[PDB]
């Protein structure tokens, strides 16, 4: 699994790596050495770069998509050295050496910063990014790029991005480049249908105030008066209208969850046989099929081992399906 | 196409070339068969092949030309030469050959030789009527090898002390007697560096037997000359093979009037490998040592000499002692009165972080009058008589303090007066 | 959990803790494995372990952190530190380390270090770029160590006479030349008490080599500072081990700019142990003494000096003489012109119940002008010239009668006029 389609082997050559796991209680060979681990290149620099090892520099991060892209991020705690200029050598002399030692993998020394914003900006360099957003509750980073440097923005498999999503550990978001790509105003006035029936008496009170969310209504329903002061007129009718809107939101969220858990849409075209019940077909179609046109192509692999079925019942159901689909040829 | 460009090139350029030639998946096999298939393809689409190497004649009759980087090992990269060349040009084992070669057809797989071009860096006409190695007349060393570079670096002072304790010349035998942990590797490295910087005309050869591979790779690209080494990774058969290879190469080169210089490390390990590789003769001493088992190592150490006709051969083989076993001990006893220049490196000074740890009291060289001048020899004798009453560590630090201030041994001698 | 709370606690609380933890019968084994099992249990149910000690680097490559109360001896209580720390923080033998440690799994039994916190009571960043011990520039003592407490007790008068005969300063070498039966133990005890009461900022260390164990236990809890002692109960190997331990600790502390003070007793026994522990070099004098056998003791006595950059090291080693053998005699001859402050305690005055028995005529200190003022030195010289024509016992009783009435040496000097 740590090998590559281009990293190649035959008895006789010397391949190096880092001993990553040792299982002396195993049955046979128990000296497990890997190569795709990031810190590997770190130690490579340790045996090549004189700046590392003496604490004068600090190799912090390493994003390694093996065979695709191997970037390194370092930081200098001293005030008389540079992070990238000293480690590159003399116009790609030692970095290219460690690259051709690793297998000619493209190695670009990136400079991480104390904040994830500049970190992911440099990780996708040299290229422009029109929007950088961080999200903690989603554990993600929205990186919206501009047109003009796409040849360096994505590349193959989005490698210039694939490293960042692999380095920070957060599944980034680089999807859309059209209007409202900033993700800061992409939800301010793009989905206006939030207060469907809230101000039922009139409409001319003041400008809308989105800075609360209008959708949570769990951190907003029952709060002290100092948090609901952003909108004036917090009387009993107003709080009751808010509670009614929160109840409607709860009902809608419950319906959405009930619909999303069952990603099958079980209609009445599913219980025409003898012996088929709700959970049977639920599981059978949650295994990856949709309707009757995609079930006769299987056998005891999928239809067996279901809650409430026996191997003989599975054989019976599969022969009935094959006779109604393969042996009947009707539509 | 020439062979050395594809031999000493990194394997990455070979992978790129093989992928550009539109061939099978090349990076999945050894470097040996990789370059073999590359040469085969370039011959299928191209001109004759140009190869080179060192020749070894088996007991079968034919010959194999092997490259230096593989330590002269068997494989697809070897060059088959028929006995017809060995009858026409009267070839011998260890002949440095370079010439034209052709691809093989069915029944064969090695590149057959077509026409020799350079034999031991010489014309075949001049090499036809020549003089044998053993037929030469040995002599004492007359031209001293200057080991001082003149810059006076932080570590070249080692070499300086060497010039102070063991004047080396073309045709001398050097035995470095040092226990482990003593720091002889960088010593030999600096010796090779200085002898290549001061005497770049003479060929320089090093030999690492039963050595760690990391040192092999770090020495094969730090010093000049082909660094042939047989690490401990392989059995003793490869060790005796490379020993014969290097000794025959040196013999041929000195027969062609070239000053050959061999650096061998260590000689005790080579003799142990010899002992386990050659069949036993029945007689066995303590430590598992045979009688005839030392004959071939002895010969190897005796090959070095100062030829009166032309050129010379200077070997410097280090003897590893103080290991606990009896093999190294009996080897050092058998080789004690063998070399004409011993250099003792006591571990007592090495463990005290005082380098170079050199036992100047027990070191010396015979017939040094034929290597140094009169007043130089007088100053050396005065310094020896002065240092002899001192111990080892104290004398070593005194010499270090007296040599650090000066940059040249001549100013050192005149300031010691 | 911290280590020192369980180290310096009585074994009874350890027995109670081990019985409360619901463990095996704990009181049936050494204190060492008792505290080892206690730490193992507290780590199995608890947080990381917090350990400390002094580091010793073997010839193997790793390091052992040992505690002070066991005189830095091997056992389950030691802390294993990998060579990776010795390469990262560039550790050295004798480094006072304190930090986090973890329990061992299969293949290991010692608590492995996790992260250092305090190295020689200093930050690793400040200790990284530092100055070596031998690279410092020794000098003469300038700041005099005041040994008078001021209370004028029944026995502090001893210390007073000491101030009268040997002004001690930061960086001086003191040699107490006294036969047995003479009363030097309580003398050194009072010296340590006074130097800790007057100068509590400087570290104080005592060393009892080949001493009775009762004195070890009664001194390890009567004076300040860690009382490290290697009694005669163990072979000379432990003696040289603790000698290196304490000397490297002192070297590191003085490299970290700390005034270190060593009290060594006795030096003849330490040199004898050195003589029997280090291999012989062939040359032997009368009394069974080797030549190099005194080299390491000499070094140990020469380590003390007054550093110009920062801090100093003051050793006070007592030489036991008049025993009958020749070892002590030749040791005292070799160390006679070594220390710059001798203090002779003749047994003739000691056997007469006249304490302190101090040979003021034969005692003295060089370069005392850099420790005392002008008129103080003039009064000292006047007193010396007055006492010199007198003998030993008469002068001693005269000094005792003249010092008992006064409480301070200044009033004593002015009343002696
Ligand atoms: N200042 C003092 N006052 C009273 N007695 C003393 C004094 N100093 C020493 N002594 C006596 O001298 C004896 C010395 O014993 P010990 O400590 O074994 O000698 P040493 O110290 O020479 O080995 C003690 O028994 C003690 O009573
Ligand atoms: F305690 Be005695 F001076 F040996
Ligand atoms: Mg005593």
């Amino acid at each position: 699994e740590d090998m590559l389609p281009r990293e190649n082997f035959r008895p006789g050559d010397r391949v190096r790596g880092v001993l990553y796991s040792v299982r002396p209680e195993a049955r046979g060979a128990q000296l497990f050495v890997t190569r795709s681990k990031p810190e590997m290149l770190i130690e490579l620099f340790r045996i090549e770069v004189p700046e590392i090892g003496e604490e004068v520099i600090e190799i912090k991060a390493a994003a390694r998509d093996p065979g695709s892209r191997a970037k390194i991020a370092v930081k200098t705690n001293d005030k008389r050295i540079d992070p990238v200029g000293a480690c590159v050598g003399m116009r790609g002399a030692r970095v290219q050496a460690v690259s051709t030692e690793l297998g000619g993998e493209r190695i670009d020394i990136v400079l991480w910063d104390d904040n994830p914003a500049q970190f992911v900006i440099n990780a996708m360099a040299p290229a422009d990014v029109a929007s950088i957003v961080v999200d903690e509750d989603k554990h993600t980073m929205d990186i919206a790029v501009e047109a003009g440097n796409l040849a360096q923005a994505i590349g193959r498999n989005g490698q210039n991005v694939r490293l960042a999503s692999q380095l920070s550990g957060w599944e980034l978001n680089v999807m859309t480049v059209d209007d409202l790509q900033a993700k800061h105003q992409a939800e301010a006035h793009a989905a206006i249908d939030t207060f469907t029936k809230y101000l039922d008496i009139d409409e001319d009170f003041a400008t809308v105030l989105v800075e609360e969310g209008f959708s949570t209504l769990e951190e907003l329903a029952y709060v002290p008066m100092k948090e609901l002061l952003e909108i004036e007129g917090l009387d009993e009718p107003t709080v009751e209208a808010l509670r009614e809107r929160a109840k409607n939101a709860l009902a809608t969220i419950a319906q959405a969850q009930e619909e999303s858990l069952g990603d099958n849409k079980p209609a009445d075209d599913l219980l025409n046989l003898e012996g088929v019940d709700r959970d049977l077909a639920f599981k059978l179609a949650a295994r990856g099929v949709c309707t009757l046109e995609d079930l006769a192509e299987q056998g005891i692999d999928d239809l067996a081992d279901i809650e409430g079925l026996t191997d003989e019942k599975a054989g019976a159901l599969i022969m009935a399906a094959r006779n109604i689909c393969w042996f009947g040829d009707e539509a | 196409m020439n062979l050395t460009e594809l031999k000493n090139t990194p394997v990455s350029e070979l992978i790129t070339l093989g992928e550009n030639m539109g061939l099978e998946n090349l990076a999945r096999m050894r470097k040996q068969d990789i370059i073999f298939a590359i040469l085969k393809q370039h011959a299928k689409s191209g001109e004759d092949i140009f190869g080179d190497g060192v020749l070894e004649i088996l007991q079968d009759g034919f010959g194999f030309l092997r490259s230096a980087d593989s330590s002269y090992l068997a494989g697809p990269d070897d060059i088959y030469v028929s006995p017809s060349q060995i009858r026409r040009f009267n070839l011998r084992t260890g002949d440095t050959i370079s010439g034209k070669i052709r691809p093989p057809k069915e029944g064969e797989r090695y590149f057959a030789l077509l026409k020799v071009n350079e034999v031991n860096f010489d014309k075949p006409e001049n090499a036809r009527n020549k003089i044998l190695f053993e037929n030469l007349t040995p002599l004492h060393a007359n031209s001293r090898l200057r080991m001082e570079r003149g810059n006076g670096s932080t570590e070249d002072l080692t070499a300086r002390v060497l010039d102070l304790a063991s004047p080396i010349g073309r045709g001398q035998r050097g035995l470095i007697v040092a226990p482990p942990k003593a720091g002889k590797t960088m010593l030999l490295q600096n010796i090779a560096q200085s002898i290549a910087y001061n005497h770049p005309d003479c060929v320089l050869m090093v030999l690492l037997i039963d050595e760690r591979p990391e040192e092999v790779t770090e020495m094969q690209r730090l010093v000049k000359g082909e660094v042939v080494a047989s690490t401990f990774d392989e059995p003793a058969s490869r060790h005796v093979q490379v020993a014969e290879m290097v000794i025959e190469k040196a013999k041929r080169l000195v027969e062609h009037k070239k000053d050959v210089i061999i650096l061998l490390d260590s000689i005790t390990r080579l003799a142990r490998a010899y002992n386990t590789v050659v069949p036993a003769s029945g007689k066995v001493l303590t430590g598992g040592v045979d009688a005839n088992a030392l004959h071939r190592p002895k010969r190897f150490f005796g090959a070095a000499r100062n030829v009166e006709e032309g050129g010379s051969l200077t070997i410097i083989a280090t003897a590893l002692i103080d290991t606990g076993s009896k093999m190294d001990e009996v080897i050092y006893e058998e080789f004690k009165g063998t070399g004409n220049m011993e250099l003792h490196l006591s571990r007592k000074i090495a463990e005290k972080r005082v380098f170079p740890a050199i036992d100047y009291n027990r070191s010396g060289t015979r017939k040094e009058e034929l290597l140094t001048t009169q007043e130089e020899l007088q100053k050396m004798w005065i310094l020896r008589k002065i240092i002899h009453p001192m111990g080892e560590i104290d004398a070593m630090e005194f010499l270090i303090n007296k040599l650090a201030m000066t940059k040249t041994n001549d100013d050192f001698f005149e300031m010691m007066k």
